Formats: C-alpha cells, sequence, structure tokens
RNA sequence: CCGAGGGGCUCUCGCUUCUGGCGCCAAGCGCCCGCCCGGCCGGGCGCGACCCGCUCCGGGGACAGUGCCAGGUGGGGAGU
RNA sequence: GGCGCCCUGGAAUGGGUUCGCCCCGAGAGAGGGGCCCGUGCCUUGGAAAGCGUCGCGGUUCCGGCGGCGUCCGGUGAGCUCUCGCUGGCCCUUGAAAAUCCGGGGGAGAGGGUGUAAAUCUCGCGCCGGGCCGUACCCAUAUCCGCAGCAGGUCUCCAAG
C-alpha cells in the first residue's frame, strides 16, 4: 500500500440499519386533524354572503394548523365538489379564514344550499 | 508503429506536476498513532533497567516451536470436553464404581498467581513466561524468583501465542509440573538448552542495561564527525 | 481608584484593531522542496493597498507543484516591481530586486526587506514602508549570519532565513506633515482607536497618576521603574537618560 | 444583465464564437496565440543550440 | 596521487531566468490471464517516479516555563 | 446615447477635439463597419378598457346603452429623477457570502447510412409553487414623556 496524501482521514466504516425488536409507542397515533377537524364551520356574514353569488366562492373558518392543500382536499371530500384555489387569512380573533373558490363547473349559491345556508 | 510516441514528463523543479509518490512517512498521523510509535522509540532511547531488560532476550523460534510442540498435548481442559469428561467419570461410576480409574491426569497450569505458587513451592519443572505484559511489574519479579528456587524459565515471544494454548486471549505465564514419564525425555531435552540461556547467565543478565542508543539521524552525524576526525589524522 | 486609559487597551473592547477592509496577512510563501533546492517562477499580478498600512502589497500567483492549480500569495511589495514581472523564489534564485532567497547565499552588504526572524516564519523583520535590512558577516560553519535592523540593532540570525531582496515600496511616507487635525483623524480611523490622546496632567487623580492639582503640573518625577505596577507605569518608562539628545545613541 | 438572469438566456447571447469566447478580449487572445508560438519555438532553438554544444566541445 | 588500454589518495550534482502563454487525471516499455489454431480483442501488475531508516520538517533544550516556599519591591489596590 | 471595438491607410506647414481637458506612429484626422444601453417613439397588448362631454333607457343585479372627442407644435444653465462620459480628493482606497454564468481542457458517449441515433441553453405544450405578515394611526389626538403634554421620534413625494 501507499499513502498519496499527508492527511490520515478516518475510514468509511459500516453503518448498520436500526432494526429494533420492539416498537417504542406500540401503535401509530391517529391523526387528530382530519378532514372534519380541518374545517370547523362556514362563515355567514354579509360580506361573505355577497362573495358567494358574486364570486362563486364559499367561505369557511378553518383550524389554524391547516395549509391550503389540506383545505383543498377537505372541501372536495366532504362536499363532493371541485376547488379552484384557496386563499387563507388569520383573522385577529385567532382562527384561520379560508376563501375557497370553486371551479366554474360548479356553483356556489346551490352548494351553499345543500350545506344549510 | 505509425503514430505512437514516447512523451515523458520532466519531474524536476519547475516542470510537470509531481506524481502520487509514497508519502507514508510524511503523513499526519492520529495522536493514537504517534503516541503508539514514540514510546517504541522511547524504550530504545532511555536507559532501561536490567529488570525490565530481562525481556527483549527471548527464545529463538526453533526452540520456541519445539516448546509449543511439547506443550501442545498438555493442553488444558476446555468446557466442551469438560462436559464429556464428567460424563465418562459418571457413567462408569454408575456401572463399576472405580476406586481410582485415572491415577494421573496431567495438565499445564496457567496464570501468574498460580505459577508463583508453583515456583516458590518448587513444584514446577519449566516456567514459560511471556514478553509483552503491559504493566511489566506483573512479571518482572518472576525471572529473579525462578533463579532462587532454581526452576528453569524461558522468555517466549508474544503473550497472544501462549494464550491460544489455554483457549484464551492472553495468559502471561504457563507452567510445567507433571509431564508424562515417557515424554519426560522431550522436556529434559530442551531444559538444558534453556537454563543455559537464562538461569546460569543470571549474574550477567542482571547487569545488562538496556536502551540508550541515539536515533539514526543523530548517530549518522556522530559518524560524520568521526570520519572528519579520521580524515584529520591520516 | 479608577483604572486608566493605558490599562483598558489590553481588554480589547473598543480598542481592537480595524481589520475589516484589509486584504490579508502579507506573508511569504511556506517553504518546501522547491525553495530548499531550486527556484520557483511566480508572476506578480497586481499592486494593492491595505487600509492602515503604508506599504503597498503585491499579489503573486504561483503554479502549484503538487496539485494542478494556481495559488496566490501576498508579498510586501519591494520597490521597483511592476505588474507582469516574473518573481523568482528559492535557494538558487538569481539575485535581483524583488526576488526572495535565503540570506546564506546573498553576499555581504546586500539590502533586504521582510526577512524571517527564524527559519520558516514567513517574513517578520523590516517590513514597514521604506525600511530595509543589511546582511553582514556570514559564518559558514555553525550556519548563522548577522544583519542590521532598521533600529540599528545588529542581530545574529539563522543562515537559511528566507528574505526578499530590496527595500520596501512606499518610502518617504513620514516626510509630509499630517498638517491638520482632520487628516490625523482619517489616519487613525483605519488603524485603531488611539488617536485623541488626552494629556494625563489634564485629568483627574482617579484617572492618571499625574493628574490633579490647582496648577497643571506632574508633581512627582516622571521617570518610573520597570517593575512599577500596571497603572503606575506612565510617563518616561525605565529611562536611561532624559533631556534633549546629545549625540545619537552612544550606548549599546 | 444581472447574474441570475444569465440562467434564462441561451449560449448565443452569452459568448462569442472565438476560442476564449466570453472570457477574453480578443486582442490578448491575439497576443496569447503569439506568446505561446514565439516561445515554444525558442525552447526548440535553445534546445538545439545547447545540443550542438556538447558535440563540438 | 601517478600515468599504459586506465585506476579515484579527493570531489563537486544537474537537469525550470530575454517575454502578463500552456501545464493534472502517463505516454512508452516489460509482463500475465480470458481471448485468435503459433494471429485478435477484454483486463491486471511492475518500471517509468531509486533503496534503507527511529522522530513531520525546522528552531530552541535541561534552561525557559510551572508548582511550592523564602526575600526584595509594591497608594496599582484593600482596610483603618 | 456610448464604445480603451474592427478593417483600409498614414499624418509636421503637426493635427483633431473639450465648458475643462485630453488624444496621435503602441496608428491622428478621414472613409466604411461591429457590439452595448436602448426607461424614448412606433407596433402587439389596445380601445373592447380609461377619462372628458352630450343624450336616452333600467325600482332591482346594473364592472347600463349610444353620439362625439381623447389634436398639433415650440422652448430651456428651469426643477426633480435617471443613465453615461470625464476629472478632482485621500499617510482616508471606500464589505463579505449564497447563488448564477462564461471559458480552458477532452475522460467519455452516440447511430452507423444511401437509415437514423446520442444529445439540444431552439419553438411550442403539460402539472405544481406550501408557511408567516397584510386593517389602521405614523402623531400639535392612535407612539414615548402618569394626560387628546408648545417636548421628543427615521424617511419618500412635491406646483404658481
Ligand atoms: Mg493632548
Amino acid at each position: 500500500k501507499i499513502r498519496t496524501s499527508p492527511t490520515f482521514r478516518r475510514p468509511k466504516t459500516l453503518r448498520l440499519r436500526r432494526q429494533p425488536k420492539y416498537p417504542r409507542k406500540s401503535a401509530p397515533r391517529r391523526n387528530k386533524l382530519d378532514h372534519y377537524a380541518i374545517i370547523k364551520f362556514p362563515l355567514t356574514t354579509e360580506s361573505a354572503m355577497k362573495k358567494i353569488e358574486d364570486n362563486n366562492t364559499l367561505v369557511f373558518i378553518v383550524d389554524v394548523k391547516a395549509n391550503k392543500h389540506q383545505i383543498k382536499q377537505a372541501v372536495k371530500k366532504l362536499y363532493d365538489i371541485d376547488v379552484a384555489k384557496v386563499n387563507t387569512l388569520i383573522r385577529p380573533d385567532g382562527e384561520k379564514k379560508a376563501y375557497v373558490r370553486l371551479a366554474p363547473d360548479y356553483d356556489a349559491l346551490d352548494v351553499a344550499n345543500k350545506i344549510g345556508i | 508503429n505509425p503514430l505512437f510516441e514516447k512523451r515523458p514528463k520532466n519531474f524536476g523543479i519547475g516542470q510537470d506536476i509531481q506524481p502520487k509518490r509514497d508519502l507514508t512517512r510524511f503523513v499526519k498521523w492520529p495522536r493514537y498513532i504517534r503516541l503508539q510509535r514514540q514510546r517504541a522509540i522511547l524504550y530504545k532511547r532511555l536507559k532501561v533497567p536490567p529488570a525490565i531488560n530481562q525481556f527483549t532476550q527471548a527464545l529463538d523460534r526453533q526452540t520456541a516451536t519445539q516448546l509449543l510442540k511439547l506443550a501442545h498435548k498438555y493442553r488444558p481442559e476446555t468446557k466442551q470436553e469438560k462436559k464429556q469428561r464428567l460424563l465418562a467419570r459418571a457413567e462408569k461410576k454408575a456401572a463399576g464404581k472405580g476406586d481410582v480409574p485415572t491415577k494421573r491426569p496431567p495438565v499445564l497450569r496457567a496464570g501468574v498467581n498460580t505459577v508463583t505458587t508453583l515456583v516458590e513451592n518448587k513444584k514446577a519443572q519449566l516456567v514459560v513466561i511471556a514478553h509483552d505484559v503491559d504493566p511489566i511489574e506483573l512479571v518482572v519479579f518472576l525471572p529473579a524468583l525462578c533463579r532462587k528456587m532454581g526452576v528453569p524459565y524461558c522468555i517466549i515471544k508474544g503473550k497472544a501465542r501462549l494464550g491460544r494454548l489455554v483457549h484464551r486471549k492472553t495468559c502471561t505465564t504457563v507452567a510445567f509440573t507433571q509431564v508424562n514419564s515417557e515424554d519426560k525425555g522431550a522436556l529434559a531435552k530442551l531444559v538444558e538448552a534453556i537454563r543455559t540461556n537464562y538461569n546460569d547467565r543470571y549474574d550477567e543478565i542482571r547487569r545488562h542495561w538496556g536502551g540508550n542508543v541515539l536515533g539514526p539521524k543523530s548517530v549518522a552525524r556522530i559518524a560524520k564527525l568521526e570520519k572528519a576526525k579520521a580524515k584529520e589524522l591520516a | 481608584g479608577r483604572v486608566i486609559r493605558g490599562q483598558r487597551k489590553g481588554a480589547g473592547s473598543v480598542f481592537r484593531a480595524h481589520v475589516k477592509h484589509r486584504k490579508g496577512a502579507a506573508r511569504l510563501r511556506a517553504v518546501d522542496f522547491a525553495e530548499r533546492h531550486g527556484y520557483i517562477k511566480g508572476i506578480v499580478k497586481d499592486i494593492i493597498h491595505d487600509p492602515g498600512r503604508g506599504a503597498p502589497l503585491a499579489k503573486v500567483v504561483f503554479r502549484d507543484p503538487y496539485r494542478f492549480k494556481k495559488r496566490t500569495e501576498l508579498f510586501i511589495a519591494a520597490e521597483g516591481i511592476h505588474t507582469g514581472q516574473f518573481v523568482y523564489c528559492g535557494k538558487k534564485a538569481q539575485l535581483n530586486i524583488g526576488n526572495v532567497l535565503p540570506v546564506g547565499t546573498m553576499p555581504e552588504g546586500t539590502i533586504v526587506c521582510c526577512l524571517e526572524e527564524k527559519p520558516g516564519d514567513r517574513g517578520k523583520l523590516a517590513r514597514a514602508s521604506g525600511n530595509y535590512a543589511t546582511v553582514i558577516s556570514h559564518n559558514p560553519e555553525t550556519k548563522k549570519t548577522r544583519v542590521k535592523l532598521p533600529s540599528g540593532s545588529k542581530k545574529v540570525i539563522s543562515s537559511a532565513n528566507r528574505a526578499v531582496v530590496g527595500v520596501v515600496a512606499g518610502g518617504g511616507r513620514i516626510d509630509k506633515p499630517i498638517l491638520k487635525a482632520g487628516r490625523a483623524y482619517h489616519k487613525y480611523k483605519a488603524k485603531r482607536n488611539c488617536w485623541p490622546r488626552v494629556r494625563g496632567v489634564a485629568m483627574n487623580p482617579v484617572e492618571h497618576p499625574f493628574g490633579g492639582g490647582n496648577h497643571q503640573h506632574i508633581g512627582k518625577p516622571s521617570t518610573i521603574r520597570r517593575d512599577a505596577p500596571a497603572g503606575r507605569k506612565v510617563g518616561l518608562i525605565a529611562a536611561r537618560r532624559t533631556g534633549r539628545l546629545r549625540g545619537t545613541k552612544t550606548v549599546q | 444583465v444581472r447574474p441570475k438572469v444569465l440562467m434564462r438566456l441561451s449560449k448565443t447571447k452569452k459568448h462569442v464564437s472565438r476560442a476564449y469566447g466570453g472570457s477574453m478580449c480578443a486582442k490578448c487572445v491575439r497576443d496569447r496565440i503569439k506568446r505561446a508560438f514565439l516561445i515554444e519555438e525558442q525552447k526548440i532553438v535553445v534546445k538545439v543550440l545547447k545540443a550542438q554544444a556538447q558535440s563540438q566541445k
């Protein structure tokens, strides 16, 4: 053997794979924030109501740990509708407001009717 | 043949880049390496006392191979054969009740603390002693003691090798107490070859200091001053 | 009871040097097989300016002998070099201006700047602008030469101390007056925090051993012993004489 | 342009069809060509004038 | 040194200096397997790039340093 | 608008130019070209929208309906902003790095032809861009000074 460098750098040794022989928490914990806990209730003020028929957007109030990909599947799977885009906002009572715009295939003024308002 | 050409590289100063040469001297070692190397130097540079310097005078390998040939069939009992040896004692005692089935099972002892008991009782007939005990005071008394109780001793090279006799890692000493009487004539063969070299020489091996040689880069300039003194006279 | 200005400068809070816009530590290249046994060819690329130094610097590139690379050094610019000049460095380098070669090979009475005070040190003695050192009196056995420093103190050094031939560029720098207080502000803005030096007589007795009194006087003798404690070493420290000079130095 | 917009262009707007295209100034290319030529030849001249010096001394 | 074709009381080393260029990741030689029935491909090793050795190479070096004690000095500081 | 970019060619009776300078045999003047910036103008956007004005519908959603217009010039030591050219000053030389690019090299790679390969920084086309801030005051009344306190508190815009 020859040592072409004056540096002795330490050898790449073998690193095993952590394959333990008992689980440390025994069960995968469930997702507390699922598609019901995402989206608490819809917002029915005067400014949100005239954003329904004028803009094809319906407004909810969403749990503050939810990003827009989580919202976009949560309105799609609960209400069986396509979502164009989402715009969030933290309104200063502390809860996240989401402006869910629909795809133009759907309508907002009758999807609001089948959810109550 | 048509086009191929020699095109060598000038490797003097100011020409083509120097090749990957050896550099295994000029390489920055870890501090466990040069700590491990500088004391091999520093056993050679200090004045080593003769009590430590009993070692470095070990057996030549022809005698040491004859010695391990003799010690090979006196190998101690392993736990594999300890299972069946307590069977063969117990199955025949269950069948005949032997008053003495084996008068003499012979074996070699192991261990500093066991050997020291044998030498100062003069029960041992030859004391193999190791070379590279890391706290050398575990062994340094024992050559001086085998002279006084008159037991022959021999320093062997390597405490790993006689450790494999006893199925262990290091065992630092073994002893010969009862060899077979038919193979006493192999133990008695090399025992005068040994106590020529160790026990009879004790007046001189106790005087022999060790170490105290300068390094080769500093004893070479000693010789170059002496050649200049040799060129001064003639 | 209060500590004084001369004590606070070692703590290094607002008295640390202004080392931002400098171009680097200007040091000769580290020695190896080429400078012990031959010469290396290096071309000076540029002449630069450290803020806070009055010598200019010169950055030279050298073909790397071991890896295919070029690498750049910074020398104290010896006077009379120009960009695009080949600068030779090693033992067998030819004695020209700006080349750097060990003092055991250059003959006596040569003029040297930026010489190593011990072999390998990458250049320490006679570095500031306009200074030079003269070699004298080699000793070929017990290989060690003496030199003449810019203070006039002659000093025996090793014979293999590598050193660049010539005098430092930027000479004559202290001939022009600062001429006003504002250009002394700018002079020491780039160096340290040391410029407005209040007289110790002009302050209060907490703050200096001389200050106080109803007349601005020292009161006590201004020359102090060398084992004086920290905060009492003010004034003319460990003086061998005082007063306006007679002769040049007349004492080794 | 700015540095990161050079990722948007194509390499027709970023260099010139010479050797040392978008790096050198074309008049030191003109000198680097002559500087390499005139001094690789003199190290043939200084080689052969040295090579006839051992044979006729 | 003497001298005969030459030896070596003694030695020096050597392989880059008119120029703001280039320079690495082996050419070449020798070998050896699978490969062509004394021919063709696919790989490897050595020389090139000398051998041995106890500190990486230098500069210091039993002093400096440091530990404990002893004497100077000590409004730098403390207490009154 | 700028070029310290190119070619031809060679200048003293020296010449060319600046408000100042500066420039020339290491190539002036002159002639023909080249790149850079093009925040200016035309065009696509784009007249459909904007505004001005006149007129008529529609309780209500009405980003209603329609007519005509949205045009020519000049000037400047103007003021502000911006780009460039050129100097002056300094014992003062007036940040680092991520990122992105160009070059030098040529290990390699690719179909083997009257067929098409590797590759493509060219023209299209396809999918995605999460998280946090965003209101308002900015103070002779939303800040600090016990207060709707002649105090204090960093900036950008600016007419006759
Ligand atoms: Mg003063």
